């Protein structure tokens, strides 16, 4: 019954030629449904997403009178039909799933329409602006078009459930939340042709609740620590040193975590300025230090460091205030 | 249908293991390639990574049709049935076209006979980097194409396009890296067998040096002038000039393993080695300058004139080995 | 200390030269052996890497067979068809086989040595 | 001779392309796991690898035969003319099905035509992750498995004992170093997508960390170095070089158990359980530092008490501080472990 | 000649079904199973396996390809395996594998005019081993391999080591990085069930960990730091900036030893030897320097209201120090 | 054009891919020869090397002799699938790559003679074994061993096509080594024995010197100037107790911190080597300084300048002078 359908269907069909190939072009509806987005590779400049792809299109050389609806089948007739050349094009590495049996559906109904759906995973290309860092927001694309049919032959349309998405939390994203999702439509003009390209933009922030406890706190906590030794007694100069030294020592060995999970970028972030001014302050202070020693003992002046005791806790506190309000608010 | 009739008549008959005019004039093919990214640029392992869409054209007689004004874009598995170039890359070492949804490959055909061979290709190929000027390093890294069974009495090159072929060179974005210019080299490698066709395509990368600074020379310059200070401290204080020198001379330490540990591993002296050991030498020779003082003192011309050189000396020597540094290396 | 103590041989008018290695383990070294006949030079003899590749010179391709007992840490010669052109001083030799495993250079330790003589 | 007419004839007619019984009844699949190994988990990747010998039993009326053979053991390719299940992991990433030197598959049919379909697998699959309470944590990784082209209406799954009899664990099957395998829950349920309903079979595996590494190795030095900071109440006022050092040493040794133990655990933007350790610890050394530099602000002979003028008294502040900061951090702790353990 | 034997190979290969086993309702047939080790690589504390790449030899006899006239042995094309009936085995352990194919599949058939068939595979498998580090580094390792046929029982086929002991070679011919073996043995036996016997064949290891690296970079360093702590007892107890800097930088020593080797070593989520002589270190020295703040106080706090804490110290802290090392040492070897 | 395709057609009819040229008449000698375009880098962590080589095949076929106008026939890949090959495999390789971008890099060539030519593009990953006791100043000769995986010395038998020495050619900008200097190779042919058989295996090695130079730098030198650095405490006045107190042990610390990050840069093995012992002795040196401070403390009841503190800054300048040029020509000898 449904091998005699089968083998007629089969029968004078040539998968070499898009369906109403010199006619018309093919009109796809496509639908994404997102398992999972991995993580955000920021040093390779990439992440990982697992997606349920779904096209569906029209062959009228596929129609069937029968009793039958739809004929519901595994990837073994996908080899056998036409199948658009649909693939991703800020893709750096991309496979399909092949255990225990090709993950692939392919579904026909009487009319001629074509349902076929695959799961993949796609680590797509994103491109990084770090200037914020880690106050950043991104907005990752995900771009698919066909790759050898141009805009005359193959019309891509997002259907009306065109992106799904399951439990936001079940997803892998260490540092980032997703915060959106939008979806857009071009078309892009290469030496091969025009192309419809269809894009799914899914926006990342940053959370900065690690680095707040890891790197802001700590190099705060130091800086203060080293205005102590505008208190201690400026006779006492192997504490002076000895404190304003260690301090130098402690804040080089955080400025290390500075750059620890992002690329090597070669302008200032927000977290790189942060330290060196922190690196700056415990530096001045030594130096401070070191003058009011040379000038009292080796050689307004005399009173240096009860100016000190007030300027450098008002310079921190108006840096801290210009920082915050150009990153947070601004 | 009389499309379907036309690409059957091509294909029939079609022998795949004869090229284009055989016994006749060589077949010329043009190659074009659009860049999509070029990322892992690796200086361990001396090889670089780039995305691309290659595409070559070409002349085949036997492929020529008539009546259909259209240019027929098949399936890519027909590219299995026809005659296609032996082009590789000779200094690839793991290249692979991408197969997501289906293979990345396309085939147009023309009426007059002239053949489109798309491919999407990402390739790593290895590129000998000079790094003794790390990081103030230019490194120029090429793309060779050529023919692997074919001699110019059989197969020609050239780029389809001239200088214009490559495109897509001008927006990527290397985060260490900066793409100065590109050239295309169209050369026939000339043996006693007989000539060889070939096609270069090259970059010139330069290394962006503000990583570096940030992390790097300003640490260091900023400890060795915080190692000073004690040629400003009193002799007399030992237990400050002592800790204050060898705590510099365990900074510069710590931040020489630092890097040692998170830049890749070049095992041979480079520009950045110098710079650090010249910044440990100095540091070095500071707490030895203190210890000349107090045995000079202690032990046995004027105590506080060696500090008064040092004062002007160690400031002068610095900054001419900075001024010697910054120049040679420019 | 470590040495390569070499048996066998003697007055032959089939014999088998062993060679033991003591205060090393030659498992991942080249084993060779070597002829130096009066006053004329060092000859190479056959010789055994790592992997079981045995090596032989011309002049005893196919008569002296060369094994190594990795486990006894040993390496023997197995010489047959002898005649007088042979009869010389045998050394044993272990290295690394830099620049040649054939180089008497390229060989540090070095055994004792072992007389035979031949006569007809 | 009768075994190659069999095996012949078993195949004419047959539409690999169809399910059994289409049109007619709903393919029933029994299913069980034999776990050889837990492999190991991955926190960084949130990923658990598993060995697994998979088991499918069902009925297909289009096989049956008859002779003197009781059970038929097929050869690969001639089990890859007749449909099978597509049974598919749903939080599989990159599955290995073991090709040495052999496929590692099995078919066989019994005269009734019921078929017995075992392959050996290695999944690595999805375990998402909350550390909030790290080390102090426990997971459930999920295993779900099921059709992907055939809807409830279809093809449903069934395990062939009682769930908890049909996944079995092998004794020494345990590849864990950082959890403890506590048990599973088997369960099967339905969900819907866009396209149908389809039958889901679950396995939950229950993980614990081990919390002793942590405690060796982050939890203890810091604790000592917070004693050793809270130990300078204890020193004379009038050495100020030595409670200087003292203070910023410790602040120092802090900061290097702080940097270490953030890089041992992955990297989640997030704070965890130790990460709020960490920053308490740092911030009691830190204030043990400002105490000193405010006992040090009410110094005022610099000499101090021989063993035989006037001399400064023990600091008030001291005498307050050698007993509030060790107080606190005790507190402190009965707090953040009565908080943690009794998760 | 030539012809003839060509026309020998048809005749074996006309009617011949792969989908049979030799002797399929008689007797199980035998096969006989040698390794040639060539290299044993990246023996994985973390991922818990490692990797070896041998030449595994099968022999049985199947009846079905025996050939008269010819005196040679026929060492056959590779791709004629695909053509002819092979044992179904399968490494148990085995997590990721593969068969070398450069330049062409690292195969053979060889055919000897009796029957018996020779089958050869070059193999590069990475074999799990389940490690008990509780006594690292001073631990040793017991690694399989196990061989069994995937659907098989024992009425239809049989493994044996063919040779006995002298099956494996090539076994003393490995180096490892950092380990040694001692040795390995050959297991055959038959795992014994409700639906029968299945065979299965053992090859095991005995690694034995080298100590040098971790004695001249993990235990020799702390013990100096530790004895370095001991200075403080032997300066005057006025000597305040001198014993505080020194009792707090050896305990940054420490904690720097501590967190490097942590970085550097494998990460192994559970409490070792390394670790427990490593605190034990830093407990040492956090004693030492509370020692000095303990006569600090005595002397200065409790004065209005010392030299035999330290006399007493002199003595106590190297003695228990060597105690502990004692058992330690004698714990752990 | 017809030509070619009927001899194309022609040729195979009647042949018999499963059995070797000269089966049960004579030996199949194949001569082989490489060119070697770029010898990639080298693991220490992995004791194995990269190698990017033309590998070319010649052997005779008498059962594809042919007679027409042309004089050589260049065989399709498809064509050349069906047509005995010999299965040359590499010994201690351990992961190679035939490449096949943009199409398969294989060229089968047939003289009118019937003598074939086959040519492939290969990138071989092979083991080398090292002996790192003497790092960073160790040479190794990292092999490379090819031959007949099936094909005793009875059936198959391997040449070089010219002179060994000149039959492996590396290409002038071929080394790609930042670590080591490619001093050379030496080719040989030898015979192997296993459980299989006699077989014949073309050796080549590669003889690599590591570069001192960055471990001078890095490594050496920084220790060197922290031991005199500890050594330099000898000449502070003996009254200075928390300043030579604190120089002795920051010197320690530093030169932990320099032990740890020198044995980051080297591979993790668990035997001693050359930079550990020396890296062992600083310490020890290290450790010495402050050890002698502490004896001279104990005596300190002006005050003269300690006899043990003039001693200490003879001998321990001295010892460590003997123990470089011990430790120098040690290893650089050899
Ligand atoms: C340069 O060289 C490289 C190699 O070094 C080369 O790459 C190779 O490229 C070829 C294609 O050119 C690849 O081969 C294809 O692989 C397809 C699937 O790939 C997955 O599986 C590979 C292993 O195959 C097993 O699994 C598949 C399904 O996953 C299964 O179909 C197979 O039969 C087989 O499994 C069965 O049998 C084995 C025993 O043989 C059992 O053990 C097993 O249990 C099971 O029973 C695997 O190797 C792949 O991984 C590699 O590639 C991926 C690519 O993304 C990469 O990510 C990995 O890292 C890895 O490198 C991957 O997991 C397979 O579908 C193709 O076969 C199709 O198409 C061919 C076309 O000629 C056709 O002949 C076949 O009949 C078949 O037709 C299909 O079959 C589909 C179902 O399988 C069906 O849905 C389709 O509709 C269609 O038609 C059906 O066919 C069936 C069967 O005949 C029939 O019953 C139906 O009625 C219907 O007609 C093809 O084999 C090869 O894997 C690549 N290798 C590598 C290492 O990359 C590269 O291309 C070269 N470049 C150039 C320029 O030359
Ligand atoms: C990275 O590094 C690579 C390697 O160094 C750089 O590649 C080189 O780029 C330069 C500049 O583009 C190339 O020079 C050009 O070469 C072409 C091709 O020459 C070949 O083909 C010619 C065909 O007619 C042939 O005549 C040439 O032979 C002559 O010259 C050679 C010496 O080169 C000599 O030995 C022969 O006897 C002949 O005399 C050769 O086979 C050439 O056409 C160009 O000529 C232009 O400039 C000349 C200047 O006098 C001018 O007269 C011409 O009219 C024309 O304008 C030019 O010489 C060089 O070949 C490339 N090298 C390689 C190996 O490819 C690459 O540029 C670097 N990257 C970057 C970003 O810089
Ligand atoms: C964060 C805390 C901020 C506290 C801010 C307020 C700090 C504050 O009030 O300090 C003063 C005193 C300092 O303690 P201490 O005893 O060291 O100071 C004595 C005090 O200054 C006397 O006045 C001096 O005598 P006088 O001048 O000659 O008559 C006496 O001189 P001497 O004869 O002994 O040499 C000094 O020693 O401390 C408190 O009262 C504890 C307050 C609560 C401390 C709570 C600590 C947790
Ligand atoms: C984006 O998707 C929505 C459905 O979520 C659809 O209505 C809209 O048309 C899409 N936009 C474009 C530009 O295709």
């Amino acid at each position: 019954d449904v091998t005699v359908i089968l083998n007629n269907l089969l029968e004078g069909y040539d998968n070499k030629l898009r369906p109403d190939i010199g006619v018309k072009p093919t009109l796809i509806h496509t639908d994404m449904y997102v398992n999972s987005i991995g993580p955000v590779n920021a040093i390779n400049m990439e992440y990982t997403i697992d997606i349920f792809f779904a096209q569906t299109w029209y062959d009228r050389r596929l129609k069937f009178n029968s009793t039958i609806k739809v004929l519901r089948l595994n990837s073994n007739m996908v080899g056998k039909i036409w199948i658009p050349d649909t693939f991703f094009r800020n893709s750096k590495k991309a496979d399909a799933h092949w255990i225990t049996t090709p993950n692939r559906m392919l579904r026909i109904w009487n009319d001629g329409r074509v349902l076929y759906t695959l799961r993949l995973t796609i680590d797509a290309e994103c491109q990084l602006q770090l200037h914020n860092f880690p106050m950043d927001e991104h907005s990752c694309p995900l771009e698919f078009s066909s790759y050898g049919y141009p805009r005359e032959e193959i019309v891509y349309q997002w259907k009306r459930s065109s992106v799904e998405v399951g439990d936001t939390r079940s997803w892998r994203l260490y540092q980032f939340s997703f915060v959106g999702l939008r979806n857009t439509t071009e078309v892009v003009k290469t030496t091969s042709g025009d192309y419809v390209v269809m894009s799914v933009y899914f926006d990342l922030s940053r959370r900065m609740g690690y680095f707040t406890i890891q790197t802001y706190i700590p190099c705060t906590l130091i800086v203060v620590l080293s205005w102590v030794s505008f208190w201690i007694n400026k006779d006492a100069v192997p504490a002076r040193t000895s404190l304003g030294i260690t301090t130098v020592l402690t804040m080089t060995t955080l400025s290390t975590i500075a750059r620890k999970s992002l690329p090597k970028v070669s302008y200032v972030t927000a977290m790189d300025l942060f330290v060196s001014v922190c690196f700056i302050f415990v530096f001045s202070a030594l130096v401070e230090y070191g003058t009011l020693h040379y000038f009292v003992s080796n050689r307004r002046i005399a009173k240096m460091d009860s100016y000190a005791r007030i300027f450098f806790p008002t310079a921190f506190c108006l840096f801290n205030l210009v920082y915050w309000v150009s990153y947070l608010y601004l | 249908s009389f499309v379907k009739e036309t690409v059957d008549k091509l294909l029939k008959g079609y022998d795949i293991r004869l090229r284009p005019d055989f016994g006749g004039p060589p077949v010329c093919v043009g190659m074009n390639i659009d860049i999509a990214s070029i990322d892992m640029v690796s200086e361990v392992n001396m090889d670089y990574t780039l995305t691309m869409y290659f595409q070559q054209y070409w002349r085949d007689k036997r492929l020529a049709y008539s009546g259909i004004p259209l240019n027929l874009t098949l399936d890519n598995r027909v590219a299995d049935q026809l005659w296609v170039p032996d082009t590789y890359f000779l200094n690839d070492k793991k290249s692979f076209v991408h197969g997501v949804t289906v293979k990345n490959r396309m085939i147009r055909l023309h009426p007059d006979g002239t053949v489109l061979y798309g491919l999407r290709i990402t390739t790593t190929a290895a590129c000998m980097m000079d790094l003794r000027r790390y990081p103030l390093d230019e490194q120029n890294c090429t793309l060779e194409i050529e023919s692997y069974g074919y001699t110019t009495d059989d197969i020609e090159f050239y780029w389809r396009g001239g200088d214009k072929a490559v495109t897509g060179v001008e927006r990527i974005e290397l985060p260490q890296f900066s793409i100065v210019e590109h050239r295309l080299v169209s050369r026939n490698v000339v043996f006693a067998t007989g000539a060889y066709p070939r096609l270069s395509l090259s970059f010139r990368l330069k290394r962006n040096i503000g990583y570096f600074i940030l992390q790097t020379y300003m640490p260091s310059i900023l400890i060795t002038i915080l190692s000073w200070v004690s040629f400003w401290i009193n002799y007399d204080a030992s237990a400050a000039r002592v800790a204050l020198g060898i705590t510099t001379v365990l900074t510069m330490t710590t931040i020489n393993t630092h890097l040692r540990e998170t830049l890749p591993k070049i095992p041979y002296v480079k520009a950045i080695d110098m710079y650090l050991m010249g910044c440990f030498v100095f540091v070095f020779l500071a707490l030895l300058e203190y210890a000349f003082v107090n045995y000079i003192f202690f032990g046995r011309t004027d105590v506080n004139a060696i500090d008064r050189w040092s004062r002007i000396v160690f400031p002068f020597t610095f900054s001419l080995f900075n001024l010697v540094y910054w120049l040679y290396y420019v | 200390q470590v040495q390569l103590q070499e048996s066998g041989g003697g007055l032959v008018q089939s014999l088998r030269v062993s060679c033991a290695a003591s205060g090393r383990t030659f498992t991942t070294y080249i084993m060779a052996w070597f002829r130096q006949a009066p006053g004329k030079e060092r000859e190479f003899l056959a010789a055994m890497d790592q992997g079981r590749i045995q090596y032989y010179g011309d002049s005893v391709r196919g008569r002296f067979t060369i094994s190594r007992d990795y486990a006894k840490n040993s390496v023997d010669l197995q010489l047959d068809g002898l005649r007088p052109e042979d009869t010389a001083v045998y050394y044993c030799a272990a290295g690394a086989g830099f620049w040649g495993l054939r180089t008497a250079s390229s060989y540090h330790y070095w055994g004792q040595g072992t007389q035979v003589t031949v006569s007809s | 001779t009768v075994f190659t007419r069999i095996l012949d004839r078993l195949l004419d007619g047959y539409d690999n392309r169809l399910r059994p019984g289409l049109g007619e009844r709903v393919t029933e699949v029994k299913t069980d796991i034999f776990v050889t190994s837990f492999g190991p988990v991955s926190d960084h990747d949130m990923e658990y690898t598993i060995d697994v010998f998979f088991r499918q039993s069902w009925k297909d009326e289009r096989l049956k035969f008859k002779g003197p053979m009781t059970v038929l053991r097929l050869n690969n390719l001639m089990a890859s003319k007749i449909w099978t299940p597509d049974t598919f992991f749903h939080n599989g990433k990159k599955s290995v099905a073991h090709n040495m030197t052999m496929p590692n598959k099995l078919l066989r049919i019994t005269e009734d035509g019921t078929l017995l379909y075992t392959m050996r697998l290695t999944v690595r699959a999805e375990c998402p992750m909350h550390l909030e309470d790290f080390p102090m944590d426990a997971h459930a990784c999920p295993l779900k498995f099921g059709s992907y082209a055939y809807t409830r209406a279809e093809v449903v799954y069934e395990w062939t004992r009682e769930p908890a009899r049909s996944v079995v664990v092998a004794e020494d099957g345990s590849r864990l170093n950082q959890y403890d395998l506590l048990g599973q829950t088997v369960d099967s349920g339905i969900v819907q997508s866009s396209t149908g309903e389809y039958v889901v079979m679950t396995t939950h595996f229950h993980l614990k960390r081990k919390i002793g590494y942590f405690v060796i190795q982050t939890y203890l030095p810091c604790i000592m170095t917070v004693i050793l900071s809270q130990v300078s109440f204890w020193l004379n006022r009038e050495s100020v070089p030595a409670r200087t050092v003292f203070g910023v040493t410790t602040v120092l040794t802090m900061t290097t158990l702080s940097i270490s133990a953030r890089n041992s655990l992955p990297k989640v933007a997030y704070a965890t359980a130790m990460d709020w350790f960490i920053a308490v610890c740092y911030a009691f050394v830190f204030s043990a530092l400002i105490e000193f530099a405010t006992v040090n602000y009410f110094t005022k002979r610099g000499y101090a008490w021989d063993g035989k003028k006037t001399f400064n008294s023990v600091s008030k502040i001291d005498r307050l501080s050698r007993i509030a900061f060790p107080l606190l951090f005790g507190i402190f702790n009965l707090v953040y472990w009565a908080t943690y353990l009794n998760r």
